[PDB]
């Protein structure tokens, strides 16, 4: 559970990237818009990190279900005296890649949502409305999708 | 006069010449790349869970 610090160290990143094009093509005022940016990033980091945990927690078992036979093979190739290696390593063996895919997929999911909203729906809308609706919808919808 | 006579126009000196150097004269793609990578990620998820 204490590993959540990494999730907090990851969920915020993507939330702020679009500021470049917004300042370049939407020409947003970074001073006035900082009020919107801070809230958007904070909410995104909160729910997205929670989603990271949920996805990995919900699916980590499958990793062992698939490859535990191979991991056991290499563990032995290297019953009480034998099982300890299972607790020390095997559980993390499944966990380690489970996290990597969970975060990877979540980040991959986020990008298209903002692209579609900003440059295919909110094309015809105020840059203020463009950023507001695009980012707010992305955060809320993606978090709900993660609960799917 | 030379032009009307089809005479050689190069014989007539200009007063001066000036050389004018002429050097000569995305969101869809970003969505596409994100879409394709996400779609293959979905395939990866299916295989991972399959």
């Amino acid at each position: 559970a204490k590993s959540s610090a990494l999730f907090f160290g990851n969920a915020f990143i993507v939330s702020a990237i679009p500021i470049w094009l917004y300042w370049r093509i939407w020409h947003m005022d970074l001073i006035q818009s900082a009020v919107l940016y801070s809230v958007m990033t904070l909410v995104s980091t909160y729910l997205v990190a929670f989603a990271y945990k949920n996805v990995k927690f919900v699916l980590k078992h499958k990793v062992a279900q698939k490859r535990e036979d191979a991991v056991s093979k290499e563990v032995t190739r290297k019953r009480k005296e034998k099982d300890e290696r299972i607790l020390w390593k095997k559980n993390e063996v499944a966990d380690y890649e489970a996290t990597t895919f969970s975060i990877f997929y979540n980040n991959t999911l986020f990008l298209v949502v903002v692209i579609v909203a900003s440059f295919f729906i909110l094309k015809n809308f105020n840059p203020t409305v463009n950023y507001i609706l695009s980012i707010s919808a992305s955060s809320g919808l993606i978090a709900l999708l993660s609960t799917g | 006069k030379a032009q009307r006579n089809n005479e050689d126009i190069s014989i007539i000196p200009p007063l001066f010449t000036v050389s004018v150097d002429h050097r000569g004269t995305t969101e869809v793609l970003a969505a596409a790349i994100g879409l394709v990578i996400y779609y293959l990620a979905f395939s990866a998820k299916s295989h991972i869970q399959a």
